[PDB]
DNA sequence: ATTCGGCCGTGTACAAT
RNA sequence: AUUGUACACGGCCGAAU
């Protein structure tokens, strides 16, 4: 043992140099897709390189801060049928309606939501991060309500019903209400599996196709070495 | 492909008269407390504590009083004492205050008042009054009825003995391998506004002691008060010690995030320059600004044997500003480990620093040894808050003071009221 | 201005010795 | 408010140019 799976899924392969068309900043720059504003420029990486045809190496300063949004925009393409991306930007919002025969499902609908992030360190390695956040939604209305907000409405005993179900789907508590042992392990088996069946790749890795090269994600948590120094 | 490092096993609790109390073991800590008294036994002029409530001949309150007697007489060693009951008979705050005036006139040094309901305005409005004068502990009857009173009153009385001016426990953190004067910070957001406080640490006795606290400061005056506090901490350290700032003068910021320049770090650098121009701090002074955050998209699978949760000390990153740190390991009960929900670790980021990259790696852990050493320091219950005492305590101070001022209660401040220092009142 | 990272409040529950 | 740990909402505060 002696490893701390750090919620990061490595980018095992990506282009050594990414064609980035640097453009002086313009005031009407939308957040857009395939465009990053670091410093006081606009970098039309990937789709939209018809202007400069430029290339940016691995060690360049702009590469680390451009390839992050490059990777987010290329991961915002291949998603499976059930999931639906909600918002894109600093992170990617991957949601999926839950259908697991949880008690009193006909009154309140639960919704897995995936927080796609990405972290770079040492300037030569990468990896994507995932975080989950179930959304409480009344199935007949589809609005955001809290356990206290239901109270006697929607059923007083149903507070014990969604909450237990919420912590069960979230893998924090048992499907009955008590607490179990392997909560931590299931907290991330769920994340790995959800990403795997979210990006439409039941296989271990998905080889996304970029305008520059091929991006491959191990889809497995980033092992941390037990180096003491 | 990061690498994590663990603090060497230690940090045994010290409770005076010598100790060997481990950590993350509430049963062992309370066994030690029963066998060995607290660090500084808070005996006062009036060896008499009152319990003020509304119930009459209720068996639950009687069991509460019996447990209080049998524990504070045997586990917290505030001897020669008895518990007196006072009845207000009207949940209105004026009647309760009139009743506690009887206890004040009697002179009892401890009031373990029991509220009837979950009533925030009256609770805080009366906690201001009954905390700026006497050590006390406001509690409520609704939640008292439900759960077991053993595990309830144990933490109740830990917080009580802490509030009595004494110290329940102290940690085995060396005078070396630490920061001489840590000026921590926390915040509490009310109406989308940050209110800040500083838990100044002075190393009063060679061991990291939360020596004195500071009131709430709006972010507009945050930098000016930080400069004033940098000056005040070295003033107090010189007054209480003839030593010099040889190791560090770091900070601990949470609820915000300091700047790389033209901000918190510039204020710290300039004020340390002023201090060293008057021989107050050594030339080899280390600024070492910091930033602490609790919520973040990160999680950790610890080793499977330890309930898949990271151990009591971890530093996962390297050569980057950000670092992660785990503090709440599952509690080691008699059968094994406490079953726990997934926990979110604390992320440490050195926003700015001036170790000049010679022994940078050594001093990153030198700070990060301290925070894990400085997080179990807090005295609010048998359970830590996974933030340093220099982060927990300012957060609690800001919350209490902001709640008090929101309801227009009796004003509290730890600057005007000199007696509030080295006497936890904000818990 | 954007990218990117958090961040603390009020109410459900769970459990320690 | 015995404490924490979590949780869901509501509102979001600020790092880097």
């Amino acid at each position: 043992s002696g490893i701390l799976y750090i919620n990061i899924y490595p980018i095992v392969n990506y282009p050594e140099t990414i064609k980035v068309s640097a453009i002086p900043y313009y005031e009407e720059f939308l957040p857009g897709k395939w465009k990053k504003r670091i410093g006081d420029l606009i970098y039309l990486y990937g789709y939209g390189i018809e202007n400069e045809f430029d290339e940016i190496d691995n060690s360049n300063a702009l590469f680390g801060k451009i390839f992050r949004k490059y990777l987010l925009d290329i991961l915002s393409e291949n998603i499976a049928t059930p999931w639906q991306l909600k918002e894109l930007g600093s992170t990617l919002r991957l949601v999926k309606e839950i259908t697991e025969n949880y008690e009193f499902s006909n009154i309140i609908k639960l919704q897995y939501e995936l927080i796609i992030n990405v972290h770079h360190w040492q300037n030569t390695n990468f990896g994507i991060i995932v975080d989950l956040k179930i959304n409480i939604l009344d199935r007949e209305n589809n609005q955001r309500i809290s356990y206290t907000k239901i109270k006697d409405k929607y059923g007083e005993s149903v507070k014990k019903k969604i909450w237990v179900s919420v912590q069960a789907f979230h893998r924090h508590l048992t499907p009955e209400g008590k607490k179990y042992a392997t909560a931590m392990r299931d907290k991330f088996n769920l994340l790995t599996g959800l990403l795997k069946e979210a990006f439409g790749s039941s296989e271990d890795e998905k080889t996304f196709s970029t305008p520059d090269g091929e991006i491959k994600i191990v889809f497995k948590p980033l092992e941390i070495v037990e180096v003491s120094n | 492909m990061m690498e994590y490092k663990i603090v060497e096993n230690g940090l045994t609790y010290r409770i005076g008269n010598g100790a060997s109390v481990p950590i993350s073991n509430t049963g062992e800590l309370i066994k030690g407390l029963r066998n060995y008294g607290p660090y500084e036994v808070p005996s006062l002029k009036y060896n008499q504590i009152a319990l003020i409530h509304n119930n009459q001949f209720s068996s639950l309150i009687n069991q509460l009083k019996s447990q209080i007697s049998s524990k504070i007489d045997e586990v917290w060693h505030i001897h020669n004492i008895n518990i007196s009951e006072f009845i207000y008979d009207s949940p209105h705050f004026d009647s309760i205050k009139s009743q506690v005036d009887n206890a004040i006139d009697t002179g009892v040094d401890g009031i373990m008042l029991v509220l009837p309901e979950y009533n925030t305005p009256l609770y805080y409005k009366l906690k201001s009054y009954l905390i700026n004068s006497i050590p006390s502990q406001f509690m409520r009857y609704d939640i008292l009825s439900n759960r077991n009173l053993t595990f309830y009153v144990d933490n109740l009385l830990v917080q009580f003995v802490s509030k009595l001016g004494g110290k329940p426990w102290i940690l085995n953190v060396d005078p070396e391998k630490g920061s001489d004067i840590i000026i921590g910070t926390g915040a509490t957001r009310i109406d989308n506004v940050n209110l800040f406080c500083f838990a100044m640490v002075f190393k009063k006795d060679g061991t990291m002691l939360w020596n004195e606290i500071s009131p709430i400061v709006t972010s507009s005056e945050y930098l000016t008060y930080l400069k004033s506090t940098i000056k005040k901490v070295v003033y107090g350290f010189k007054k209480s010690n003839p030593d010099w700032d040889v190791e560090k003068l770091t900070l601990h910021v949470s609820g915000k995030r300091p700047k790389m320049k033209d901000g918190e770090t510039k204020i710290l650098k300039e004020t340390v320059e002023e201090l060293k121009k008057q021989e107050m701090v050594s030339r080899d002074v280390k600024y070492a600004i910091l930033h602490l955050n609790e919520t973040h998209p990160f999680w950790v699978m610890g080793d499977p044997n330890n309930r898949f949760h990271p151990y009591e000390g971890t530093k996962v990153k390297l050569s980057s500003k950000r670092y992660l740190l785990t503090l709440l390991q599952p509690y080691l009960k008699r059968n094994g480990l406490e079953m726990v929900t997934p926990i979110k670790p604390l992320s440490v980021e050195i926003v700015s620093d001036n170790w000049t990259s010679e022994e940078y790696y050594h001093n990153v852990h030198e700070i990060l040894d301290e925070i894990y050493y400085l997080s179990k320091m807090n005295w609010r219950g048998f359970r830590s808050r996974n933030l340093p005492v220099t982060v927990n305590y300012p957060k609690l101070v800001a919350g209490i003071i902001a709640n008090v001022n929101r309801y227009g209660g009796y004003p509290i401040n730890p600057e005007g009221n000199r007696s509030l220092q080295t006497n936890p009142w904000f818990l």
